[PDB]
Order: C-alpha cells, then sequence, then structure tokens
RNA sequence: GCUUGAGUCUCGUAGAGGGGGGUAGAAUUCCAGGUGUAGCGGUGAAAUGCGUAGAGAUCUGGAGGAAUACCGGUGGCGAAGGCGGCCCCCUGGACGAAGACUGACGCUCAGGUGCGAAAGCGUGGGGAGCAAACAGGAUUAGAUACCCUGGUAGUCCACGCCGUAAACGAUGUCGACUUGGAGGUUGUGCCCUUGAGGCGUGGCUUCCGGAGCUAACGCGUUAAGUCGACCGCCUGGGGAGUACGGCCGCAAGGUUAAAACUCAAAUGAAUUGACGGGGGCCCGCACAAGCGGUGGAGCAUGUGGUUUAAUUCGAUGCAACGCGA
RNA sequence: AAAGGAGGUAUUCAUGUU
C-alpha cells in the first residue's frame, strides 16, 4: 500500500526450483512468487520460462505498491537465472543494478558425497 | 610477457603500494593469475602475499561482495 | 559481478554485458564443482592427468606442424 | 535421405483456373489415381463455394486456405536422452500441403451425402472460423504454446 | 704424510619443512527478532520429511565448530607418511659465491632404535557440516544396494595404544663414466643492462629422444645404459601370507611362517580378429516426413496341434509357414 | 549447459576514458 517506487528483486535460482521475491531497499519483503504456485511440477517447474512466469506472477502481485525503480539480486546456480530478468523488463520497472549474490565459501564445510547414478 | 618488476629491478613487493596492487587484482578482489598478468613467479607469490595482507589491514576488499 | 545501468543504456546490451561479467568471475563453474566434494586423491588425479593431456596434444600440434597434408 | 537433394518434380497447373495449389489440392484429394472424378469434385465444390461466399471460386477457396494455415507445430527431438516433444516453426511450403491434408481430411469425415457438399461445407466452416480444420489447428497451436517452455532447443 | 672423498666456518637465497600461540573473512547450521504467505524440499518421475504454533525467501543481531576460494603451477618443501589464509615465538634441512680450515674422520648395515596416511582402540573434552550402522520413502521379479529424506559412532582437540596401505617411480643405498634437445624452478659470474636483453656457471625438477639394454612394453646423464661396495628378497599355480608355535598388542589384530593335498598349467608383453550399455567418420525405406496396408470380420492357402487305419516325406529366426508342389 | 565458426598455443600490446 504504502508506495515506495524502487525494490528489491532476490532470485533464488536452485536447480530445481526458482523463487523471486520482491523486497523493499532495507529488507521488509513485500510479495513472492514460485514455480510451484505458479502451477509446473518438477522436469517442468525446472525450466526457465516457469522462472519467467513466476517473476510475472511476482510482479503482479506487488502491482500494489507501485514501484517503479528495481535493483536485481540473483543468487544461485539456476536454470533460468535470466529469464526472470527479461520477465521484469517486460513486466516494465526499470532495472537499476544486476547484482550477483552467489554464497560462495572459502573452503569452508564439506559439501555432501558425489552421487553414484 | 614483460614482468614488471624486474624491468625497475624491484626488490620487494611492497603491501602499502595499494594501487600496484590495484592493478593486479581483478575487479571482485579475486588475485590475477600469473599465467594472464605475465610477472615471474617468485614475484607472483610476493604479490599473493602482500594482497593477503593487505586484505588483512582492509586496504583491499576480500570480494566484490556484501564487503 | 556488480552490474549498474549505464546512462542511456539499452537493457539487452547490458544484460549482454552482465552475462559477460558472471562468465569471466566464472561463478556458474566454481559452484558447480563446488556442488559434490571430490576426494583429494580424485582431485589430484583428474588434474594432473588433464594437464599431462593437454601438453601432449601440444606437443602433437607442435611436430605434426612439419608435414605434407597432401 | 542421407545424401541426396533431388530437384523437384515437373507440377502441372490446373486446367480450369491455373492453380499450383489446386493441382496439389487435387491431388490430396484423389486417391486411388482417379484423377477425372477428383477433379469434378473439386470443381463442384468451389463453383458452390464461389456462389455461396464470395465473388470468386478462387478468391473463397484462397481464403479458406489461409484461415487455417498453422503458423507452429511440434516435432519430437532426441537429445539428452529422453525425447522432448518441442515447438517449431513450419515453413511456408509446407503451411499449404498441411492445411490442405486437414480440410481433406475433415471433409471426408463429414456426414454430408456428396463428397462435393462436403468439401464445400468444410470450406465455408474454414471461412467462417468454425470448422474441423481450424479447430485442428487451434488444437495444434495450443499444445505448442502448452510445449513453449522449450522455444530455445 | 697429502688433499681430490668427507666435515667445519664466513655471507646470502628460496621454501604448504616441523612444534606452539593468536587472528581474519566468506560460507553452512542453530537461536532471537522484523517483513511477509502457502508452499518448500527432492527425483528420471515421486514419496517419506518440513510449513498456517507461519515454513521456505528476505533483513538485523548473536552463538559455535570445522576448513582456508582466488593465488595454484606435471610449482615448492620434507628420509618417507605428508605439508596450503595471515602474523609472531622456538626449530630442522637444502643450495650458491668466494675463500680459510681438519686431513680419510668414508660407504653400507643383520639384530636394535625411531618416524610412520586412513580406519580402529583407551581416557577426557568438543560437536557446525559430512556420514558407516540404523530408521523411513522409492526402484526392482527380489534390492539386506545404487536413488531420496533423516541420522549415531567417527571425522576435530589433549594424552596414550595400534603400526598396516596400489605406504607406487610397483625401480634398495652410495659412488664413477657415457651423444643431445625443449622447458620449469632457484642461485650466481661476466658483456654496453645499448629498455623488457646477450654470453656463462651451479642445485632440484617435467617431457622427447641416440647409442646401448630389454621378452617386449619401454628406460634412456634423475638409466631399466657400463661398472664398483653393502644389504633385503625369489625359486611352478592353488592350499596360503593360511595352520601351529614364538614375540608385540587393552582388543581388533600385527609380525615370523610351514605341511599334507591338488593341477599341468598359472602368468608377462605383444599380434590378428570379435565384441563394448567406448570415441569419431560414412551409407542403406534404417529412422523421420507421407501414402497405403496387416493385426478386428468372412473366405482361399500354408504351418503348428489334435484326431485318425493312414492323415506320406522334407523346409521351420531373419535366411521355414500361397515353401519342394 | 550444448552446437557451429574463427584466432591463439597468447601474450607486452601508450595511457586516458571507460
Ligand atoms: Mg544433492
Ligand atoms: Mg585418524
Ligand atoms: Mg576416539
Ligand atoms: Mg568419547
Ligand atoms: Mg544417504
Ligand atoms: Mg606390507
Ligand atoms: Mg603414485
Ligand atoms: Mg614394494
Ligand atoms: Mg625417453
Ligand atoms: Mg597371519
Ligand atoms: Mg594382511
Ligand atoms: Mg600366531
Ligand atoms: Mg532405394
Ligand atoms: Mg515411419
Ligand atoms: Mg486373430
Ligand atoms: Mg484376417
Ligand atoms: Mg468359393
Ligand atoms: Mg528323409
Ligand atoms: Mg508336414
Ligand atoms: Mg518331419
Ligand atoms: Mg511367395
Amino acid at each position: 500500500r504504502k508506495q515506495v517506487s524502487d525494490g528489491v528483486a532476490h532470485i533464488h535460482a536452485s536447480f530445481n526450483n526458482t523463487i523471486v521475491t520482491i523486497t523493499d531497499r532495507q529488507g521488509n519483503a513485500l510479495g513472492w512468487a514460485t514455480a510451484g504456485g505458479s502451477g509446473f511440477r518438477g522436469s517442468r517447474k525446472s525450466t526457465p520460462f516457469a522462472a519467467q512466469v513466476a517473476a510475472e506472477r511476482c510482479a503482479d502481485a506487488v502491482k500494489e505498491y507501485g514501484i517503479k525503480n528495481l535493483e536485481v539480486m540473483v543468487k544461485g546456480p539456476g536454470p533460468g537465472r535470466e529469464s526472470t530478468i527479461r520477465a521484469l523488463n517486460a513486466a516494465g520497472f526499470r532495472i537499476t543494478n544486476i547484482t550477483d549474490v552467489t554464497p560462495i565459501p572459502h573452503n569452508g564445510c564439506r559439501p555432501p558425497k558425489k552421487r553414484r547414478v | 610477457k614483460f614482468c614488471r618488476f624486474t624491468a625497475e629491478g624491484v626488490q620487494e613487493i611492497d603491501y602499502k603500494d595499494i594501487a600496484t596492487l590495484k592493478n593486479y587484482i581483478t575487479e571482485s578482489g579475486k588475485i590475477v593469475p600469473s599465467r594472464i598478468t605475465g610477472t615471474r613467479a617468485k614475484y607472483q607469490r610476493q604479490l599473493a602475499r602482500a594482497i593477503k595482507r593487505a586484505r588483512y589491514l582492509s586496504l583491499l576488499p576480500y570480494t566484490d561482495r556484501h564487503q | 559481478p556488480v552490474i549498474k545501468v549505464r546512462e542511456n543504456e539499452p537493457f539487452d546490451v547490458a544484460l549482454r554485458r552482465f552475462k559477460r561479467s558472471c562468465e569471466k568471475a566464472g561463478v556458474l563453474a566454481e559452484v558447480r564443482r563446488r556442488e559434490f566434494y571430490e576426494k583429494p586423491t580424485t582431485e589430484r588425479k583428474r588434474a594432473k592427468a588433464s594437464a599431462v593431456k593437454r601438453h601432449a596434444k601440444k606437443l602433437a600440434r607442435e611436430n605434426a606442424r612439419r608435414t605434407r597434408l597432401y | 535421405p542421407r545424401r541426396r537433394v533431388i530437384g523437384q518434380r515437373k507440377i502441372l497447373p490446373d486446367p480450369k483456373f491455373g492453380s499450383e495449389l489446386l493441382a496439389k489440392f487435387v491431388n490430396i484429394l484423389m486417391v486411388d489415381g482417379k484423377k477425372s472424378t477428383a477433379e469434378s469434385i473439386v470443381y463442384s465444390a468451389l463453383e458452390t463455394l464461389a456462389q455461396r461466399s464470395g465473388k470468386s471460386e478462387l478468391e473463397a477457396f484462397e481464403v479458406a486456405l489461409e484461415n487455417v494455415r498453422p503458423t507452429v507445430e511440434v516435432k519430437s527431438r532426441r537429445v539428452g536422452g529422453s525425447t522432448y516433444q518441442v515447438p517449431v516453426e513450419v515453413r511456408p511450403v509446407r503451411r499449404n500441403a498441411l492445411a490442405m491434408r486437414w480440410i481433406v481430411e475433415a471433409a471426408r469425415k463429414r456426414g454430408d451425402k456428396s463428397m462435393a457438399l462436403r468439401l464445400a461445407n468444410e470450406l465455408s466452416d474454414a471461412a467462417e472460423n468454425k470448422g474441423t480444420a481450424v479447430k485442428k489447428r487451434e488444437d495444434v497451436h495450443r499444445m505448442a504454446e502448452a510445449n513453449k517452455a522449450f522455444a530455445h532447443y
């Protein structure tokens, strides 16, 4: 309701699923949308088009707040990773910043064991 | 090629010299590979040590991240 | 890989620039290799052998560059 | 094939209207090599459609065919071990043939008594955008929309 | 007696060599809180699991443990195992220059002594992540597995024990000699460094290759080449690194180490094929794009089977079944 | 991430600006 006209798009793009969350510059979340809620399941929910439609659904969700400016923080190795950006641009926000915030450890915790498939 | 340090006969890389260190770190804050920069291996090790010291002294940033 | 949209810069151009920056940083490669822990032996093997394979091809080119193709 | 790009064959234009499109339509309609009956049926249907729809037989036929032409089809690629049902844009030459084939099959199915009457009704339905042929095309487009996720494969 | 082997001293060099003690940031986890709402997670596809007591996501703060991205290199160091953020303290070895010094002080080594990855054991701590066992969900004909969600010992620390590895260069230590080339790394001398250069001289290190050697594969001045010193080991395959005994060990077990019996091979390298759920290249109605069929019905015909006194015999993946006929 | 094409065995290649 409280128009701020500038948001931050946290695009958490894992291999399985993509979550897009629009938040205020300070950190309070406004609206979010995911491929799971977009209806795609499994091999279809792990696709870039699903990411784009989730981005559009989120854009509609946060339309009430009337945000115009938009900085983007993309995180994680996700299949789309970009279709979300294109979807936001199409939705019609001025993309201000494109930032990668993928958390890379400096040789920290040991990852899980390698899959034998 | 053209190892810059041996051109001037530099004896030791100084971590206080920020400008050169900034020229030898990438935009993300990672150390530039010696094959790319063309430095000799000995000076490469010296430069790496100096950059790490500068990182500790907060003259150079660790990573192009939140901080 | 921080990118801020330049003044009067098209969005597609900025997006291509950002992808270029990500590539140069090598972020996807880093996360992709870091997903699963390889054993130290596996790393040492799978790297030294690949390096020697590269050297062999370098030798092959430098030698076979002195023969009659036809 | 593997190693063969043979040149296209010589096709005669239609005697009445000089249309290559109509010639291929007659050939598609024809069964068991009975070209005479096929051409009579085509001509009868075209005349009836002309009188009903508009001014010219060729004009009405072209209008219907365009209203049935498909923009996109789907094929089955097999790259990642599994087969992906992917949309793909269909080339201009294949568009006309696919439309004509769909129209002919729909005409065959329909319950009108004469073949010429069936063809005329189907062509008129295509012109009106309510026909079985356009329904089939629209379902193909619907499937293409469903599988649009693979549009860069 | 001598100074060439060996060792000492003077000055420097590089180093993830070792022990101890601090510290840094990223990241994971958890806790507290704010925003915010119905999915999250996971797979080839799912479910178990988690979420309306509000998850996942996002911001702030806090706690804790472990490990040190980039640099990073067929790079370095160490007798071997092995060693990787930065800083300090203690400490070992190697190499170069020029000299000076001692004067064979050397090499090897059975027993013996020490060091010795990982797993394991004892005592006491610590415990983020990971993860044998175990639990559950799948898969499957079965699945005591591979896949998924959890998850204890352990992985970490201190002090002890164990003492084995494909502990591998599958190459015992030391010394001498014998054509070359391209590199890397670390010293150092000279030439105008004619600026990043040119010519030497050491140490360590990778590849290619000559003679020579080798069963061949290949090794090839870092020899598996020609020789010299000492030591360890082998004597067909299984039985068997097993039994017994001895020694060591808290235990697990380790070390030393047979015999009966049984077979006539077991093996090494290389060659020609065939095959591969190896790689690349190419073709055929092989697929794909189409058209028309068969498999449903009735009838013709052949085969199987069954029946019969006989239902004459043969053909029976493709390549027999309107076949000999 | 895959495919096609080119260069290199890849680097000094004025800075500036960016
Ligand atoms: Mg996983
Ligand atoms: Mg251990
Ligand atoms: Mg213990
Ligand atoms: Mg305990
Ligand atoms: Mg598991
Ligand atoms: Mg042994
Ligand atoms: Mg080895
Ligand atoms: Mg041995
Ligand atoms: Mg050789
Ligand atoms: Mg024993
Ligand atoms: Mg044993
Ligand atoms: Mg015993
Ligand atoms: Mg043919
Ligand atoms: Mg076919
Ligand atoms: Mg039947
Ligand atoms: Mg039949
Ligand atoms: Mg009859
Ligand atoms: Mg006979
Ligand atoms: Mg018979
Ligand atoms: Mg017979
Ligand atoms: Mg026949």
